RNA sequence: UACGGUGCUGAAGCAACAAAUGCCCUGCUUCCAGGAAAAGCCUCUAAGCAUCAGGUAACAUCAAAUCGUACCCCAAACCGA
RNA sequence: CGAAGGUGUGCUGUGAGGCAUGCUGGAGGUAUCAGAAGUGCGAAUGCUGACAUAAGUAACGAUAAAGCGGGUGAAAAGCCCGCUCGCCGGAAGACCAAGGGUUCCUGUCCAACGUUAAUCGGGGCAGGGUGAGUCGACCCCUAAGGCGAGGCCGAAAGGCGUAGUCGAUGGGAAACAGGUUAAUAUUCCUGUACUUGGUGUUACUGCGAAGGGGGGACGGAGAAGGCUAUGUUGGCCGGGCG
RNA sequence: AGGACCGAACCGACUAAUGUUGAAAAAUUAGCGGAUGACUUGUGGCUGGGGGUGAAAGGCCAAUCAAACCGGGAGAUAGCU
RNA sequence: UAAGGUGAUAUGAACCGUUAUAACCGGCGAUUUCCGAAUGGGGAAACCCAGUGUGUUUCGACACACUAUCAUUAACUGAAUCCAUAGGUUAAUGAGGCGAACCGGGGGAACUGAAACAUCUAAGUACCCCGAGGAAAAGAAAUCAACCGAGAUUCCCCCAGUAGCGGCGAGCGAACGGGGAGCAGCCCAGAGCCUGAAUCAGUGUGUGUGUUAGUGGAAGCGUCUGGAAAGGCGCGCGAUACAGGGUGACAGCCCCGUACACAAAAAUGCACAUGCUGUGAGCUCGAUGAGUAGGGCGGGACACGUGGUAUCCUGUCUGAAUAUGGGGGGACCAUCCUCCAAGGCUAAAUACUCCUGACUGACCGAUAGUGAACCAGUACCGUGAGGGAAAGGCGAAAAGAAC
């Protein structure tokens, strides 16, 4: 059966990736959330 | 080291350089080679480069 | 580059 | 944005209310119109958006007082 | 023209291998660690003015450092370039 | 400065070897001390044997051993000559 | 060529 | 022959018939539901250049970097703990 | 010359408790009278960890299927080699993209992992291995769509959009056969090619774009002819005489 | 010619049995429907939560849907256990 | 500053050093890839691709610098369109992004409570957004008071759960006045005279005084038990040092410290003294903030829910007097008192702690205390936002068990 994770990196990186994040406002956001954190890997990049 | 590094001129350092980074390129090969015994010697090479280049820096003003 | 869409 | 320029005058907040005094939020906006002024000074005609308001105080202040306000805000016609 | 203080940084080893034996043996061909920035025309010019010989054709490859665990504790070796220095007829290293 | 140094004869103030006397052979950053002849310790080396050797002991369980009076000392710092030297505390001599 | 620093 | 494999030597090497869903075919015929774009490419001149630049062809010569390249891939390596 | 804690034992108070002491333990403990509380647990389908029970029970994952000899080994139903058998064969073969990322090859090891054993492994450990002008990416070009200088709009944040600029799943130059490694190969080697661009020279010369035009450049279905891949048979050549 | 016919691939899911601490949090086996179309499929894109999308079942929107998920208001409130 | 040293797991190797270029510590420099505001263009972050100018070459190439955007100003240029303007290019300067709280502002819930619920509450809270500073904001009366007076703002304690507000329910909740902390006043709306005199800013030289390394720093032995003494016992000694830590059990005197006394080549905070460059003090004469105050309508804010509702703000429509005048004194009027709006600046008392140092705790002691004593925002889970563990202790010494 089809499962809901069907990998593709160019999408990966397109909807999740740094970029897209620093694109907007509210990614900006979550990369300072995730900063703030001090988490390790900030995106999938 | 650094004493007699001071008191040569700007070609004279740009030669030692390039001494220094021929004999580093060889002490390299031995190291890579397994032939190269004195391992400090490659250390010594690095450390010998930074001082010339420093002192290049230094003639032509920061 | 345009009006086509670039 | 539905500011005027001569007065700075913006949409604010505020309720309305219900005869039963039920409080929904509302907005009131300026009385705002792009009207085409003209400068003789200049030889022009300068369009400003501009509340009712902003037009009568250009008839009390005269347009050259008015635009020389808006130069020294740094507002833009 | 390469400057000889690039010239004197690109080459890092040869690489020592069964694979780089016959490579030197069959087809006159060095195998050399070589900087990971380092070209194919860097390497030539390289080979050429330190090793004084004759180089023919460079080819290159990126070699891709392994995943290793050191007391389970994960860690990965680095990237590092490869270069098959084929040296003209006769050259002889 | 350190009061106890390499090559200074030492007595044991402190352990199995209380009393005992040895050259410091050398001065660890751990703040010990080896002493040759003194804190001997069996070691089951790998090939490779029973070997006796010396164990670090702690630099505070040693003292300076004044030859002079024939005792434990403790020492001090002085400036003599634009110089720090050490000195015996007891007698006020320089080391 | 060096960009890195030479 | 170190029983895994190495080194050497090497004949004939044609015809007929059948034959694709592949190729001719971005074709042809026919239909209505009427079937991307932009560049490379070819050509035209403009301002400008004007015994040059530039074009064209011939020859010579040099250059063509960088990164990927292992392996699985209807699956024990991917999605399903 | 043995603290707390742990574990016995004895004594003791109406009870919560208390005292003493053997052993363990190996460095803390703390009277009294006051003072303060994270102050007392069996329940909350409480929370975390540990360990039971069912139980050596069910199950060991396609009913394509094994048998034997030899090898290696401490040990072989399972590994290696051999013979036989069976199963797939528009696949259960082969090559890829996507995705994964060393799983590849070699040596070595068998704790754990592998639903069993394991000498074997996609497991551990170490070393090796990926070679390009022509394959692909990058690159030129655009689609949907995205971003978007100015701009228009919007309390702010922002929204939309012009020039632009991105964005393949589409358009755009060129390499083939043979050989080869334990492991790469249209990449290495051999043989034989091809493409685009830069210089230089020779000859002849209207060159010149952000502009014009052409081209690229396009559907479904159907039909038939001509072909090749490919197969079959003969001929040929080598071997055979059961 | 055809939302034409029979039938593989491909798409689907009518019946039955099995399975139900599964081989599988929806499958397997035997049959079954569509199979040039209102078909099917790869890659990429767009629509966002009282919102989307829906040949309409309150279906679907990451194993979640009469209002997704995550974090926050937050120790909501709980005349109940 | 030094007799040791080349960071850790973590040995070893090869070295370095011992009286001063070993190492280590501090000041100031140098170097400082790529990504990231990311800024030469692009982009799936850590990559791809340029232009331009100089310089260099072995003509294959190489090196170096610059090239984002916006704002402001300047220069030059330049449409329709004649002037002109828009527009264009170049230069200089600044901005941009990040950051835990505190602060000001723009927006702004609901659960909940009211034993239901709509007014009301929760609450101008949560949250989103913008902006700032070391604090911010506020601030020098168109303020209160009550016929006596006070004298800017801010903060604390009272006043007082009072007066009031309130489906007069639930709830909400002042002020006057008093006691304190801290105190500070000014400038423009304009000329003239006299001159640059007052006072803070800026940028230097000194001067002290902090900070960023450091230096010296007292005094104990014997014996007993024990693996070991710091314990017991005996006899001493220092104390402006008996804070604390370490050492083979519990150490004033073994070690590191502690009290105390000293120290800076260099950089820099601060407080002053004194140049330079801006800056203008003082006096007389004035002047005295208009689409404003006020009003009508709609809202909002005031403890105050439209109420008899003063006062403030203003979306909308209007609209004075301007010192012979105007505002306020809780509907309103008269009288009296008091103040002077429609311009602006201003320290301190106040708020906060991402971070640095020291010190403290009837705070925790590994299921506690941080989620995290440990390589934890990790492993792991999730497309993603996001979620999110478990896991400390040999010994005094590895003497970590040769054979
Ligand atoms: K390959
Ligand atoms: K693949
Ligand atoms: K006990
Ligand atoms: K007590
Ligand atoms: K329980
Ligand atoms: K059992
Ligand atoms: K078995
Ligand atoms: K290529
Ligand atoms: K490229
Ligand atoms: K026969
Ligand atoms: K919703
Ligand atoms: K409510
Ligand atoms: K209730
Ligand atoms: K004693
Ligand atoms: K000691
Ligand atoms: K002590
Ligand atoms: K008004
Ligand atoms: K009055
Ligand atoms: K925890
Ligand atoms: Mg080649
Ligand atoms: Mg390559
Ligand atoms: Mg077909
Ligand atoms: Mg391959
Ligand atoms: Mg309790
Ligand atoms: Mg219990
Ligand atoms: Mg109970
Ligand atoms: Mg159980
Ligand atoms: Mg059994
Ligand atoms: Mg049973
Ligand atoms: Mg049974
Ligand atoms: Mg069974
Ligand atoms: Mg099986
Ligand atoms: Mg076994
Ligand atoms: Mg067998
Ligand atoms: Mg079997
Ligand atoms: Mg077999
Ligand atoms: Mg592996
Ligand atoms: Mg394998
Ligand atoms: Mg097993
Ligand atoms: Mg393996
Ligand atoms: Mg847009
Ligand atoms: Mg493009
Ligand atoms: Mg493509
Ligand atoms: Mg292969
Ligand atoms: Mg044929
Ligand atoms: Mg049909
Ligand atoms: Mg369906
Ligand atoms: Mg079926
Ligand atoms: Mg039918
Ligand atoms: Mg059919
Ligand atoms: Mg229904
Ligand atoms: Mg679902
Ligand atoms: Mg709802
Ligand atoms: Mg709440
Ligand atoms: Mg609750
Ligand atoms: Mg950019
Ligand atoms: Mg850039
Ligand atoms: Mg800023
Ligand atoms: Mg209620
Ligand atoms: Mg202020
Ligand atoms: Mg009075
Ligand atoms: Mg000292
Ligand atoms: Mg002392
Ligand atoms: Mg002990
Ligand atoms: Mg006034
Ligand atoms: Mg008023
Ligand atoms: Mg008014
Ligand atoms: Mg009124
Ligand atoms: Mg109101
Ligand atoms: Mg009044
Ligand atoms: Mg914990
Ligand atoms: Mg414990």
């Amino acid at each position: 059966m089809k499962r809901t994770f069907q990998p593709s990196v160019l999408k990966r990186n397109r909807s999740h990736g740094f970029r897209a994040r620093m694109a907007t406002k509210n990614g900006r956001q979550v990369l300072a959330r995730r900063r703030a954190k001090g988490r390790a890997r900030l995106t999938v990049s | 080291k650094a004493k007699e590094l001071r008191e040569k001129s700007v070609e004279e350092l740009n030669t030692e350089l390039l001494n220094l980074l021929r004999e580093q390129f060889n002490l390299r090969m031995q190291a890579a080679s397994g032939q190269l015994q004195q391992s400090h010697l490659l250390k010594q090479v690095r450390r010998d480069v930074a001082r010339v280049k420093t002192l290049l820096n230094e003639k032509a003003g920061a | 580059k345009a009006x086509r869409a670039s | 944005s539905r500011v005027c320029q001569v007065t700075g005058k913006r949409p604010v907040t505020g309720n309305n209310r219900s005869h039963a005094l039920n409080a929904t939020k509302r907005r009131f906006l300026p009385n705002l119109h792009s009207h085409r002024f003209w400068v003789e000074s200049e030889k022009r005609f300068v369009t400003l958006r501009v509340s009712a308001k902003g037009m009568r105080v250009i008839d009390k202040k005269g347009i050259d007082t008015v635009l020389a306000e808006l130069r020294a805000r740094g507002e833009k016609y | 023209m390469i400057r000889e203080e690039r010239l004197l940084k690109v080459l890092r080893a040869p690489h020592v291998s069964e694979k780089a034996s016959t490579a030197m043996e069959k087809s006159n061909t060095i195998v050399l660690k070589v900087a990971k920035d380092a070209t194919k025309a860097e390497i030539k010019a390289a080979v050429q003015k330190l090793f004084e010989v004759e180089v023919e054709v460079v080819n290159t490859l990126v070699v891709k450092g392994k995943v290793k665990r050191h007391g389970q504790r994960i860690g990965r070796r680095s990237d590092w370039k490869k270069a098959y220095v084929t040296l003209k007829e006769g050259q002889n290293l | 400065a350190a009061k106890i140094r390499r090559d200074d004869e030492v007595i044991v103030l402190t352990g199995k070897d209380k009393g005992k006397r040895g050259k410091v052979k050398n001065v660890l950053s751990s703040g010990k001390v080896i002493v040759e002849g003194i804190n001997l310790v069996k070691k089951h080396q790998k090939p490779g044997g029973i070997v006796e050797k010396e164990a670090a002991i702690q630099v505070s369980n040693v003292a300076i051993f004044n030859a002079a009076t024939g005792k434990a000392d403790r020492v001090g710092f002085r400036f003599e000559d634009g110089k720090k030297v050490r000195f015996f505390k007891s007698n006020s001599e320089t080391i």
